[PDB]
């Protein structure tokens, strides 16, 4: 279930809290690089 | 486990621990008609309502535990067929 | 393992290597260098004395002053133990290095001979 | 006079993705093209006993910002930062790769991921076997300057560019222009 | 072929700083990417210099009626002394939970094999997965057997 | 012919108030090869000084200061059956034991090498820089 | 063999209480020279002894400088035993550390080396000194064998998977590399 | 044979953790150190006149 | 600690040959948590003096393995000893020389039963007797675990062998 | 490739030997001890 | 071989690091644990620069037989491809061996007059630039 | 005249693990420490050669 | 492995093994040195025909 109070991870929540209030692309770039661009919505675990 | 938090005494509803029905969780999932993939879980298939109702499978003596959401369970396992054959020869 | 070069032996060879691994290689430094890295503190005088003693030891017991044939100087006996020829007692171009000359300071050598033959202090 | 020339350039690169059982079917390659039945069943059981997370569906990551200090402001700024990240290293900047190669951006360097049965600097050598229809497909150009928010719409207007459809392949699929509502500090940042 | 060396223009104008760790955000864009195994780049992208704080730094979020963890994830008090990974990040609290009531985890042993991979993020343009973001190892107390 | 040779000794630096020592060093100019004479001596020297200058040597700590390693471990990690404050400074004067898991689990396979320092210039691994100890989900 | 004369007797030592002298090896047995059974070293008893760390603690007979935090800790740091003596009312923690054995091969790493003979000298480093430190490195040989007939269980031996690191060792660097290369040359003329 | 006593030991036992199997031996104080480096080699050569 | 009467006049020579393990009844961790991953276990018996040379073939991750052990005699005909934390006492009480075999093993004050047969299928009377004995041995029916009836290893290799002896 | 590894982005615990050696590092620029630190503990550490 | 299942399921018990994402060491030194963090990090940057200048491994004499020089303290050993023996591998059972070109030490930076480095292949890139 | 010389040699090394010795605060063996303490400050070739 | 035997042997004189600070340690050491010298130089192939 995507819409809920999903328990965030310690590093993810910590980095999101350490983000500055004012728009700063520096930390935003590093967080996007470390954590990615998208999260899981649906999909099986089919092999290949 | 909120109901059994501090129960000083309990009444045995089932005499022996029985195994649950296989593939019973697929019997509780919702179905989104538009998406072609039915849905995530909406109904609970582990709840039993206290009554330890069971059913004896063929050559599977170990009884299965029927949930409260399933009113009737029957085993009618049987296959149901397409055949095609073609041969070409030229000389 | 020495007898055969087949895959049947390498299995237990690697197993025994897991059991008892020998030293494959090692970097080295003179023994007077570890004295500088001791908890006792400054030992410059003893370190220099031991360095001079080691410089004299590497010249008195060098492989060159030993009997010419690989020359191996062990204690007071000179051996090469063979060239794998079994021709004579010492297993006799050839090539041979001469010993370091006395500190003039210069230090010369003579006999192809690989390496340096001239040293300057 | 007798002259003879022989050349048998046979190669392979299986993609088998169970951690341990990977080596079996992939190393069985020597003189055994077909994989063993029992080994295949063992690998199937192993890959059942260990996940294969690839083949996913995605959703915007910035939506997970729900209950944090300065939640909505950080969410909007992460939206802007994700847009800037997406359009800063978009592979559109990279030049088209030969033989229908696919280009990527790793930092500040373009890498032409070569199609199967191809190699080289820009996927130019190794044209022995194509096994496809052929041609040169189309590629979308880089997004132009963003709209000045006259009425909120967008004026990126992605158009064709230096890699046009020439070898008879299909054009780049996708919209021509985009349109949305400009933020303008998101209604002065939510009242 | 013709190799292409990278060349970036001047950095973007300066930004503000409000994180009590003032640093002028000066981002740049590489107008010409490298190709044909040429010069990838030499100079760094970002630049951190001195800045003047204008707006105040944002304080921590209010932890209302929730027992705080070692990291700061405030969770409800329903999980107090539940005999399991209550905080889901660390065992900091531990509620001195010696007398564990309700038979914690009701003798259920394992979760799915590698749900930690399910908790991991995803990247699209690189095809490589990312770090764990959503704590799927949570339980909420509700044991789902 | 290319025997190792080190540059001259660098100029003396001012005596560090915190470390109460002065240092000098040299850097490599030509590496030895072909079994030549290497640089078989220390590339630095240390001398004692007389420190007269204010220094902020010790760093404050909110939690309990460990007795042996001097680590700023919080009290939440004390008396938990784990050895957190170092060699034998933790778990001292403990009334009860708690926070320990049941099955006595082991650590990750190969996590020790993942906690050591790495030399990217020579691809050689070096001393441990990360504390991969136990410190239970 | 030609050996020089005995050098002058050195001054007597208070602790050693011995005399010493030596000579130089002028000419060894190259081809057929008569060997010299006599060595270049000698010692002699003395009777001129006169007087025989400063840190927290020191061993009785050996000058090993040890801190007081290593006294009465359940680990013999001195060969004489002056660190675990009279420790009557002293609790000794186990740390689950003394049950596991140190790394195999510390003996060779603790020995010296002579480039002239390519042989091993006496012990240089203390392979049994830990200095209270307990560092563990995950071994890679934890897959040897183990059987259980009563349970019909086959798995890897889970008894000893830990390697203790002495104080004198920085890191044991558990890794794995392999490079095997065969060279072949066949010429015909 | 041995011209001296080789069983005497001075103080704290010095471990000898090495060998094929899992067995721990003792090293006497008379012996400085003994290693279990089990090197091995053989040679072969032929020639014709 | 329990002890019963072994088979009267047990002959290791007539007991030799290839045996096939069918069912094992006990309360062990591997039997209850990893019992679903059990495979075909065959046994090879070879007499050696008073003791019994024992070879066991079983598929581990597909590749077969040879478990070579030597059941040391306890001085009494029928009972044997085996050594590795624990002592194993092999006791054969009820068996014929052509169709089936029942073994008793003790370790750490715990009893266990083993059903061996020369070939498949197993007679229903033999299984009924085994069930009766395992019920008389203070063991429940749920602690009984059946093994597959195929996939027995023919022979192992020099690399895949156990060396308890 | 068998396993994926990632170090926490922040709030990490350092080794006690490295802790003591950094506490022994001077304030004035001395390339000798810093080079010894580089030789004993490397030039970088493992994040991913 | 066909018994490689042993290697496959045993690498799980002793894996090796394949890919590495590096991070500078001065970023690991935080102010919450060590005082004077800024000066320590600047000194660490300068020391890393001088170290990379020192251990570039180009200062060693070029080997022969397509060898690869490796720097280790004050000693330099030539790692040669299979088929060559001796120091620097000057003796081999082959003629006109294709020798792979190697780059020398890059020149020092210019004092703010426009930073450029030179490099001679006596096959890496060159002509690196940094704005002052 | 026919000559056939063929030398095919292989040197294969499989490393188990690497070891790195510490540089500072090295604790020497008690025997070596005694021998060092038993060395006089004056240059003596005999004792140093023994060491 | 059960029963090894010597292959290589480092040499060391016996008079260096005499116990020190004995009754007549130094004089007996020099006397045994002279004795081993006279032994090794007394009878050998060198003196035979
Ligand atoms: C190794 O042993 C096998 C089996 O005896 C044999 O066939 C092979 O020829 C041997 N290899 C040699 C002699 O090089």
């Amino acid at each position: 279930n995507n819409p809920e109070f999903l328990q965030l991870a310690e590093p993810f929540w910590k980095e999101l809290s350490h983000l500055p209030s004012l728009y700063d692309y520096s930390a935003y770039r590093r967080l996007i690089d470390q954590y990615g661009t998208h999260y899981l919505q649906s999909g099986s675990l089919g092999g290949e | 486990n909120s109901d059994e938090r501090d129960c000083g005494r309990t009444k045995a509803v089932c005499t022996r621990k029985y195994n649950p029905i296989p593939s019973v969780q697929l019997m509780g999932n919702g179905f989104h008609f538009l998406a072609g993939e039915p849905r995530g879980e909406v109904l609970d298939n582990s709840f039993t309502g206290g009554i330890c109702k069971t059913v004896k499978s063929s050559r599977t003596s170990n009884p299965y535990r029927v949930p409260a959401n399933l009113e009737n369970v029957g085993f009618e396992v049987q296959t149901a067929t397409d055949f095609y054959k073609d041969l070409t020869s030229l000389g | 393992l020495a007898q055969n070069r087949s895959t049947i032996t390498y299995r237990s060879w690697g197993r025994s290597l897991k059991y008892n691994p020998v030293v494959i290689d090692f970097e080295m430094q003179p023994i007077h260098e570890v004295l500088r890295h001791t908890s006792l503190g400054p030992l410059e005088a003893k370190r220099q004395n031991l360095r001079r003693a080691l410089d004299q030891y590497l010249m008195e017991f060098n492989a060159c002053r030993c009997g010419p044939c690989v020359p191996i100087l062990e204690g007071t006996s000179c051996r090469c133990q063979c060239r794998l020829g079994s021709l004579g007692a010492a297993c006799e171009a050839d090539g041979s290095w001469s010993c370091w000359s006395s500190w003039s300071q210069e230090r010369r050598r003579e006999c192809s001979c690989p390496g340096r033959k001239v040293q300057t202090q | 006079a007798a002259s003879g020339t022989q050349n048998n350039v046979l190669r392979g690169e299986p993609f088998i993705r169970g951690a341990g059982f990977i080596s079996g079917l992939s190393y069985l390659e020597l003189d055994n093209p077909a994989g063993n039945k029992r080994r295949y069943s063992a690998w199937a059981e192993s890959v059942t006993n260990l996940p294969q997370v690839i083949k996913q569906k995605l959703t915007p990551l910035y939506e997970l910002v729900k209950e944090v200090p300065c939640a909505s402001v950080k969410k909007l700024y992460l939206k802007w930062a994700l847009e800037e990240y997406l359009d800063e290293f978009d592979p559109c900047h990279c030049r088209p790769c030969q033989n229908g190669g696919l280009a990527t951006v790793e930092g500040t360097h373009c890498l032409c991921h070569c199609k199967p049965y191809t190699f080289g600097a820009a996927c130019e050598q190794g044209v022995l076997v194509g096994n496809q229809a052929g041609g040169v497909d189309g590629g979308w150009s880089c997004w132009s300057s963003w709209s000045p928010c006259v009425q909120g719409k967008k004026t990126r207007s992605r158009e064709c560019n230096n890699p046009p459809p020439s070898g008879g392949g299909r054009s780049c699929v996708g919209e021509t222009t985009e349109s949305t509502q400009c933020e303008d500090e998101e209604l002065e940042h939510l009242r | 072929s013709s190799p292409v060396n990278c060349q970036w223009d001047f950095y973007a104008p300066w930004s503000e700083c409000n994180g009590c760790t003032k640093t002028q955000t000066r981002r740049r864009s590489v107008a010409v990417y490298g190709q044909y195994g040429g010069q990838p780049c030499v100079g760094n992208a970002f630049e951190t210099q001195s800045c003047e704080p204008t707006r105040g730094c944002p304080t921590e979020e209010g932890c209302g009626e929730r027992f705080r963890c070692f990291s700061g994830q405030c969770i409800s008090k329903s999980l107090v002394c539940n005999g399991d990974s209550d905080c889901d990040e660390d065992s900091a609290d531990e509620d001195r939970c010696e007398d564990s009531e309700r038979r914690p985890s009701c003798d259920i042993d394992k979760p799915p094999p590698n749900i930690e991979l399910t908790g991991n993020g995803y990247n699209e343009l690189t095809g490589q997965f990312r770090n764990r973001v959503i704590n799927t190892k949570s339980f909420g107390g509700q044991c789902r057997k | 012919p290319i025997d190792c040779e080190l540059s001259s000794w660098s100029s003396w630096t001012t005596c560090d108030p915190c470390q109460k020592k002065r240092y000098r060093y040299a850097y490599l100019l030509q590496p030895s090869q072909f079994h030549g004479e290497p640089c078989n001596f220390s590339d630095k020297e240390v001398e004692d000084c007389v420190t007269n200058r204010p220094c902020r040597s010790q760093v404050r700590c909110e939690g309990f200061v460990c007795a042996q390693t001097g680590r700023c471990v919080n009290r939440r990690l004390l008396c938990n059956g784990d050895n957190d404050c170092g060699d034998q400074s933790d778990e001292a004067n403990c009334r009860r034991i708690y926070k320990k898991c049941q099955h006595e689990m082991d650590q990750y396979w190969g996590i020790g090498s993942l906690a050591s320092g790495i030399n990217l210039f020579t691809n050689s691994f070096e001393g441990p820089v990360l504390d991969h100890r136990y410190y239970c989900s | 063999c030609q050996l020089s004369n005995w050098s002058e007797w050195t001054d007597c030592f208070p602790c050693q209480d011995k005399k010493y002298r030596h000579r130089s090896l002028l000419q060894p047995n190259k081809f057929g020279g008569t060997i010299c059974s006599g060595d270049i070293w000698d010692q002699a008893s003395c009777s001129s002894s006169t007087t025989c760390c400063g840190q927290d603690f020191q061993c009785k007979e050996t000058g090993r400088c040890l801190k007081r935090h290593l006294v009465c800790n359940g680990d013999q740091d001195c060969l004489d035993g002056s660190d675990e003596d009279d420790c009557e009312d002293v609790r000794a923690i186990d740390e689950d550390c003394s049950q596991y054995e140190p790394i195999p091969g510390s003996q060779k790493a603790a020995l010296g080396y002579n480039i002239l003979t390519q042989e091993d000298a006496q012990s240089v480093y203390d392979a049994s000194y830990y200095g209270g430190q307990c560092e563990t490195v995950y071994n890679g040989e934890w897959r040897e064998l183990r059987y259980d007939s009563t349970c019909e269980r086959l798995y890897y031996g889970d008894d000893e998977k830990y390697f203790r690191k002495p104080y004198n060792f920085l890191k044991y660097h558990f890794e794995a590399l392999a490079d095997t290369g065969i060279s072949s040359e066949f010429y015909d003329n | 044979s041995t011209p001296f006593d080789n069983e005497f030991y001075n103080g704290l036992c010095n471990r000898d953790r090495d060998g094929n199997t899992l067995t721990y031996y003792r090293r006497p104080w008379n012996v400085a150190s003994l290693i279990y480096e089990t090197k091995g080699e053989k040679n072969f050569r032929t020639e014709h006149y | 600690i329990s002890t019963i009467q072994p088979k009267a006049n047990f002959d290791a020579q007539q007991f030799a040959g290839t045996w096939l393990l069918v069912a094992v009844g006990s309360a062990c961790r591997f039997l209850q948590e990893q019992g679903h991953r059990a495979e075909a276990t065959t046994l090879h018996v070879a007499p050696q003096g008073t003791a019994m040379a024992v070879s066991t073939f079983r598929k581990l991750d597909g590749i077969c393995w040879q478990v070579r052990q030597l059941y040391g005699d306890t001085g009494v005909l029928g009972r044997f000893l085996l050594q590795a934390r624990g002592a194993v006492h092999v006791v054969v009480a009820e068996t014929d020389y052509q169709s089936f075999a029942v073994l008793y093993l003790e370790r750490a004050g715990q009893l266990s039963v083993k059903l061996y047969a020369r070939s498949l299928p197993v007679s229903d009377s033999v299984l009924s007797g085994f069930e009766q004995r395992v019920q008389e041995a203070h063991l429940t029916e749920d602690q009984i675990f059946y093994f597959p009836k195929y996939g027995f290893c023919e022979a192992a290799d020099q690399f895949h062998v156990l060396d308890e002896v | 490739e068998v396993a994926h590894y990632k170090l926490k982005p922040r709030s990490l615990m350092l080794h006690y030997e490295f802790l003591q050696r950094v506490k022994r590092l001077p304030l004035e620029y001395s390339y000798g001890e810093y080079r010894d630190l580089f030789r004993d503990f490397g030039t970088h550490y493992i994040t991913e | 071989a066909d018994l490689m299942q042993e290697w496959g399921d045993a690498v799980q018990y002793n894996p090796a690091i394949i890919k590495v994402k590096v991070e500078p060491l001065y970023e690991l030194v935080t102010a919450t644990d060590f005082a004077y963090s800024s000066t320590v990090r600047q000194n660490m940057k300068q020391a890393l620069e001088e170290f990379q200048k020192e251990v570039s491994s180009c200062h060693c004499a070029p080997c022969q037989g397509n060898g690869v020089p490796v720097l280790k303290g004050s000693r330099c050993d030539c790692i040669c491809p299979v088929g060559s023996q001796g120091l620097a591998c000057e003796v081999s059972y082959r003629k006109n061996t294709p020798i792979d070109g190697k780059w020398n030490c890059w020149s020092n930076w210019s004092s703010c007059s426009g930073r450029r480095k030179t490099r001679q292949r006596q096959s890496g890139p060159a002509s690196e630039t940094l704005d002052c | 005249n026919e000559k056939k010389f063929i030398f095919t040699r292989i040197f294969t090394k499989v490393q188990t693990a690497h070891f790195k010795m510490r540089k500072d605060d090295i604790m020497l063996d008690e025997g070596m420490l005694q021998s060092l303490m038993e060395l006089p400050d004056q240059y003596n070739y005999g004792m140093y050669a023994k060491f | 492995n059960d029963a090894p035997v010597l292959i290589s042997q480092k040499l060391s004189p016996i008079y260096n093994l005499v116990p020190v600070k004995m009754k007549n340690a130094h004089l007996k050491k020099q006397n045994l040195e002279r004795a081993i010298e006279d032994y090794i130089n007394e009878f050998s192939v060198r003196k035979c025909h």
